[PDB]
């Protein structure tokens, strides 16, 4: 299978046609992706196959091949991009302040865009170009608008 | 049965398209994952 770093779509023939559910990170033979993409399913590349890792459900994450190697993290002062790959359509990068998501266990960044569901497992990049989190676990706000967590996981 | 294809490099974009919001939200998350706003 195609094992070259960069961002992939998660796809799946199980419905109708061939259905985007997700977006993921390849990044140092480690294929990363939100829990909720692919409920801790196999998957395939091209004739290979990537089996799950490690997970976390309360995180929203999971890692295929190898343990999570994203560590970079959001500086809390700077503008990030989303590199967006919604579905059937071109990856974007579009830049934004994240606002925060204030919890009991601490601060978390969060941007403020919406795009379809089948988007979840974008990058969100700083300016060095390093994934700082993945979009896709959030919530909807007063106004109907979507704001998705930057969800980073640890690197052991 | 699910399947990836590559998308794309990741890399910054010199003057990407830029918008969003910044706001601030007390949040709980709960053992399922899911994220709800504090009022
Ligand atoms: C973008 C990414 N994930 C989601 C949405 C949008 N909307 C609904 C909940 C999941």
């Amino acid at each position: 299978g195609e094992t070259t770093d960069g961002v992939y779509r998660v796809m799946t023939r199980r419905l109708l046609g061939s259905t985007q559910v997700g977006v993921g990170v390849m990044q140092e033979g480690v294929f990363h992706t939100m829990w909720h993409v692919t409920k801790g399913a196999a998957l395939r590349s091209g004739e290979g196959r990537l089996d799950p890792y490690w997970g976390d459900v309360k995180q929203d994450l999971v890692s295929y091949c190898g343990p999570w190697k994203l560590d970079a993290a959001w500086d809390g002062l700077s503008e990030v991009q989303l590199l967006a790959v919604p579905p059937g359509e071109r990856a974007k990068n579009i830049q934004t302040l994240p606002g925060i998501f204030k919890t009991k266990d601490g601060d978390i960044g969060a941007v403020a865009l919406d795009y379809p569901a089948g988007t979840s497992g974008s990058p969100i990049l700083d300016k060095c170009g390093r994934v700082i989190g993945l979009y896709g676990n959030g919530v909807v706000i007063k106004n109907g608008s979507y704001v998705s967590a930057i969800t980073q996981g640890k690197r052991e | 049965d699910m399947y990836i294809e590559r998308a794309g490099d990741i890399t910054w974009e010199k003057d990407a398209e830029v918008t969003g919001n910044s706001p601030r939200l007390d949040v709980a998350l709960d053992e399922s994952g899911d994220f709800s706003l504090v009022e």
